[PDB]
RNA sequence: UGUAGGAGACCGAUAGCAAACAAGUACCGUGAGGGAAAGAUGAAAUAGUACUCAGGAAUGAGCAAUUAAAUAGUACCUGAAAUCGUUAAGAUGGAACGGAUUAAGAGAGAAAACAAGUAAAGAGGGGAAUAUUCUCUUCUUUAUUAAAAGAAACAUCAGUGAUU
RNA sequence: UCUUAACCCACUCGUCUUGAAACACGGACCAAGGAGUCUAGCAAAUGUGCAAGUGUAUAUGAUUCUUUAAACAUUUUACGCA
RNA sequence: GAAAAAAUUUUUUUUUAGAAUCUUUUUAUGAGUAGAAAAUCGUGGGGUUUGUGUUGAAGCGAAAUACGUGAGUUUUCGUGGA
């Protein structure tokens, strides 16, 4: 048995639960980015904050 | 509700009701105003003062009218003259009435109360 | 076309609001659909399957016709409805009507 | 004790989601299904309103 | 489901390939599998069958 | 396949319009059940201690 | 033995009592087989304590039937009578425990008007 | 999930499906890949034959993007046309399709499969197999080397 | 006490019912079960079994393979108990009349354009209830990804199969036991 | 992390922060330190057990007495089991209880475990006719004809035995 | 139903154990709490969608802004695996 | 797609099936620890549906001509006060 894989590729032995971070902020961050961009865009007289690269 | 700043949780709202400052308690010692006076001022409700005249609409003493004796703001009881009750030993005190169980007829109107009535108008 | 009477039965074989099965012993499953004329649970009984149906029902002491100047106040009746609108089945409808007429 | 992550983000495809909406709208079309769902609907003129 | 005439008409446009150049679902519309009816009883009843 | 459009009062009837092709689409009720449950999983919060 | 009544044979008198519950207060009286464990009484040492199995099961015709010759149907609201009525011959009414007296009286009266037996109508007076 | 799991099947059965004699222990063989060579050698040999020991040079700093090449076989090149284009070439032997495989991201053209013979096609690509070039020439097509 | 092996039981193997919850597929197995039982035609019995069969083990058919198979048939009615997939490797001109469990959108469009017919299983049942003058086809199993993985040990000598290997990297499984130089080879 | 918010397919007082509370408290350790147990009367006590009798005093009782309710009386919600009291019933020759099977006692019950319809006079509901005339229907009551249902017994068969 | 009777049978349960009624071990009694889980990565199976492609990743957009912490959309031709 | 009985030819009474993992029918079969499977049953919460509540719910104690092979379900009487 165990013919599925030669190895576990997991490597969490460097005390992962101490190190770990759980992330599910995505949409809320996007809303903050949108709000910040809206505030900037409006504030500059409506003059474009974009710049040609 | 539609405002998303102010809480709609049961727990907090209850806590605010119980730990209320004296001014907050005074605010929620409001009563509905009697029907012609209500029509006259177009004012639904007024905070009671001690010397006012109420009609009782709820409890076993409903349909009794009379002057207000004393207000207990703290534990939410007004006392009315003709809702007396004798204690266990036979000594007479006033029955406490929740302010939403009564409708207000005659308001005593001081300068400050008059200014509030002017604000409402 | 996408809809089918059979497909509706396959969809509602387990799931329908008006299918009712007894908890205290499972024997007996009833169908509370008022478009039915017979109120046990089978797709043959069901008004979901029944072809473009028009039906005489029972609500609150009244004979009811229900449907797939103005006149207002401001058993023989059932027999009259059957003879008008029409379609074994006639005999079953007669049996329901007899029960309904005899006592409401 | 519960760790914070318990699979908060699942996928389900763009095509699958789209299919569910289209099929549910199609289902909403069907008169029998409207009654079957428990909506009272006898006196509505016909179900696609 | 209660539809406005505007909403009902817009629904047809959405799944009709009208306007918005090549954008919609990256040149795609409409779930449309070949699962199909005629009802089963008609097929069996059918005189040839 | 035309459906009647109604007025503000339901006894008055305006222009009959050809239905969207959506209402002929396949009905995948099991798929809808799986999608609903999966979407719901994305909506509710896991709880730590 | 067993309990024949007409064409209704019920094959089990004396519902089983969980092993060792007679000796120990802690063990629940209601039956449990010692299926999860070795136990030397599932090993069928005769006369130690009889234990149930599928074979005692009711016949297919009579399967859930009452001696009333009618299947029990539990009723908590009046409207639930209306599909049930055309099968009144083969089904009997049970009115739910939790029914307030005004409603209960109304349900009892209506059920009697609908001409089906109600087995707890002689209670909650 | 919890509705359908193994505990719900085995809930009152004492040794939990893990054996009354055996009595399920913490790490009964030691960790991970440890038993290789030593006592799990037979498993490794029968299922994982190439595993032990070294082979070849060391490159030390390889970088994937230098050797990155997507390939296409000649068979599938006419399939890179849309339907109407393929019909138009099929009708008209006066003009050849030019194919720039780079727009489709490919860089080497390989030689597999048949072709509908006697029809020219121009293939523009960086790299071609020996056979691919020969078949494209054979069918009357052209190969164009282009970076 | 009787001496019968397997306690006298006949124990059938493989699918005992269709386990799909798809309404259309449940309707279709009802239909084909009825058609098989009444007709007693072998064609219908095969269709019923193939409809019940696991959806994963139901194959795709290549359009190239379909045309290659149909070449000696002047009757045009192909039946396929699986999915028909398109081809991007040849001109694919000649049309057919094909009943299949599922069509890729591109394949269906090509077959319809060419002057063919993409036929439902309900249409097939209605028109051809006996299956006469038709051709039943199967897509190939052709060593799928699991089949490539399994089959009496890849690490044993004189066997051809895929083990687990993550061999996109360089230094992956090539030495001791897979090499004549280093110990031995399979 | 501190503070301020908003939350929840979280926990619901042996759970959950050690802590729903006068808890980082009591208490323990020479000391570094260790570290608890611990929520619920009622709608209202501005309803909190008045009064009387017997009591040294605790307390008890009341023909007395608050409350809708005191076997709701403030270590007050509901109040399980172990345990133990009163009464009643049975039992009881070095165990005890059990299964299988009948018995005799003690209790409970009428919904299958009998009585359709008819006449007399009380209560309801409807439908039709053109709010009230006609008429159809169901419950209570008096007596007045049916019947069906199960158990017996023998006869008669079919299946199965034993007998001479 | 409960209750004794009387006839026939009936050895402490759990336990590791070849073999437990054992002169093998745990169990004064009752209540409540109390033990195959979650994540990661892999596999086959089956369901489900699409197919020589597939997966919208990160992210942008909105008359999205009680619910809305997801739902919706993909610019008026990246990446994984095949 | 009509069977019987009650009445006094004509009235009344009982019954009158179509759920394709469903229903009718036949024949065979039934040991079981470790172990694997399936069908169930019960508990907390959520969406959904259509109900129960102070003429007394949940809970609890005593039970029930009660139902189910069984886990259990349902009910009666008593307590109980949301």
């Amino acid at each position: 048995v165990a013919h599925n894989n030669v190895l576990p590729n997991v490597h969490l032995h460097k005390w992962w639960q101490h190190r770990v971070r759980v992330n599910f902020s995505k949409n809320i961050k996007k809303k903050k980015r949108r709000l910040l961009r809206e505030k900037r865009r409006k504030a500059n007289g409506g003059t474009p904050i974009e710049k040609l690269h | 509700k539609f405002n998303k700043q102010k809480s709609s949780s049961r727990r907090k709202m209850r806590k605010a009701h119980f730990t209320a400052p004296a001014g907050l308690r005074r605010k929620i010692m409001s009563s509905k105003l009697s029907k012609e006076l209500r029509l006259k001022y177009k004012t639904r409700s007024l905070p009671v003062r001690k010397d006012d005249e109420v009609l009782i609409c709820r409890g076993h003493n409903h349909g009794r009218e009379g002057k207000v004796v004393k207000i207990n703001r703290k534990r939410y009881k007004i006392y009315v003259e003709r809702v007396t009750r004798e204690k266990v030993n036979g000594e007479s005190t006033f029955i406490g009435i929740h302010p939403s169980n009564v409708v207000l007829t005659k308001l005593k109107v001081d300068k400050n109360r008059k200014k509030i009535l002017d604000r409402k108008a | 076309s996408n809809v089918s009477n059979a497909l509706v039965w396959e969809l509602t074989r387990k799931s329908n609001c008006f299918i009712k099965k007894n908890k205290a012993g499972k024997k007996g499953v009833f169908l509370c659909d008022p478009l039915n004329v017979n109120y046990k649970n089978t797709p043959s009984s069901s008004g979901l399957v029944k072809s473009n149906s028009t039906n005489v029902t029972l609500k609150d002491g009244k004979v009811v016709f229900s449907v797939k100047v103005n006149q207002h106040f401001k058993m023989k009746n059932v027999e009259k409805l059957l003879q008008q609108h029409g379609s074994k089945n006639k005999e079953k409808l007669l049996k329901k009507y007899k029960r309904l007429s005899k006592l409401y | 004790p519960t760790k914070i992550w318990r699979r908060w983000g699942r996928k389900v495809n763009l095509k699958e989601k789209r299919y569910a909406v289209c099929s549910s709208i199609a289902a909403s079309g069907v008169t029998s299904l409207v009654l079957a769902r428990g909506h009272r609907i006898s006196h509505l003129k016909e179900v696609p309103l | 489901c209660i539809w406005s005439e505007s909403a009902f008409k817009k629904l047809d446009v959405i799944y009709g390939k009208i306007h918005e150049k090549k954008v919609t679902k990256k040149n795609y519309i409409l779930p449309k599998s070949i699962v199909h009816n005629p009802d089963i009883y008609r097929i069996i009843h059918s005189d040839k069958v | 396949p035309v459906a009647n459009v109604y007025s503000t009062n339901g006894k008055n009837v305006v222009g009959e319009v050809e239905i969207p092709v959506v209402f002929q689409t396949p009905i995948r009720n099991d798929l809808i059940q799986s999608v609903y449950t999966n979407m719901s999983k994305n909506r509710r919060h896991p709880y730590a201690v | 033995a067993v309990k024949k009544v007409g064409k209704i044979i019920k094959k089990r008198t004396k519902k089983f009592t969980r092993f060792q519950s007679n000796r120990f207060m802690r063990v629940k009286p209601a039956w449990r087989k010692p299926r999860g464990i070795d136990c030397r009484v599932r090993r069928r040492y005769k006369g130690t304590n009889l234990m149930p199995s599928i074979g005692y099961g009711s016949n297919k015709k009579t399967k859930f039937l009452l001696p009333n010759n009618k299947y029990k149907y539990v009723v908590k609201n009046v409207k639930e009578m209306e599909p049930l009525i055309m099968n009144h011959t083969k089904y009997c009414v049970q009115i739910a425990h939790n029914v307030s007296s005004k409603k209960r009286k109304q349900i009892i009266e209506r059920a009697k008007q609908m001409n089906v037996s109600v087995i707890n109508a002689k209670a909650r007076l | 999930a919890t509705r359908f799991k193994k505990n719900r099947k085995k809930r009152g059965h004492v040794s939990a499906g893990h054996g009354r004699v055996g009595k399920h222990r913490k790490h009964p063989g030691g960790r991970g890949k440890a038993g290789g060579l030593h006592h799990m050698r037979i498993n490794f040999d029968k299922y994982h034959p190439g595993y032990f020991g070294k082979v070849g040079m060391r490159h030390l700093n390889l970088l994937k993007n230098r050797t990155y090449c997507p390939t296409i076989n000649v068979d599938k090149l006419w399939g890179l046309l849309p339907e109407e284009k393929k019909k138009e070439f099929s009708e008209n032997k006066d003009i050849a399709p030019v194919i720039d495989v780079t727009r489709k991201g490919y860089f080497k053209v390989l030689g597999n499969g048949k072709l509908k013979h006697n029809q020219p096609i121009v293939v523009k690509a960086r790299y071609f197999s020996s056979v691919a070039e020969k078949k494209i020439k054979a069918v009357g097509g052209q190969c164009i080397l282009v970076a | 006490g009787i001496a019968l092996k397997n306690v006298g039981r006949i124990k059938k193997h493989g699918r005992k019912h269709l386990v799909s919850k798809n309404p259309y597929l449940r309707l279709l197995v009802k239909l084909y079960n009825f058609l098989a039982r009444r007709t007693n035609a072998n064609f219908n019995k095969i269709i019923a079994k193939r409809l019940i069969m696991p959806k994963r083990y139901r194959p795709p058919l290549s359009l190239s393979k379909l045309q290659y198979h149909m070449a000696n048939h002047p009757n045009d009615i192909a039946v396929v108990v699986g999915s028909i997939t398109d081809d991007k490797r040849l001109f694919s001109l000649k049309q057919l009349k094909v009943c299949a469990l599922r069509f890729t959108e591109t394949a269906r469009k090509r077959i319809e354009d060419a002057g063919g017919e993409c036929l439902t299983f309900d249409q097939l049942a209605l028109k051809y209830p006996t299956g006469k003058k038709c051709v039943l086809l199967r897509g190939p199993t052709k060593a799928r990804t699991a089949e490539k993985h399994f089959g009496k040990a890849p690490g044993k000598p004189k066997s051809k199969a895929r083990p687990y290997v993550r061999s996109k990297g360089r230094k992956f499984e090539k030495a001791r036991g897979r090499r004549k130089s280093r110990a031995y080879k399979k």
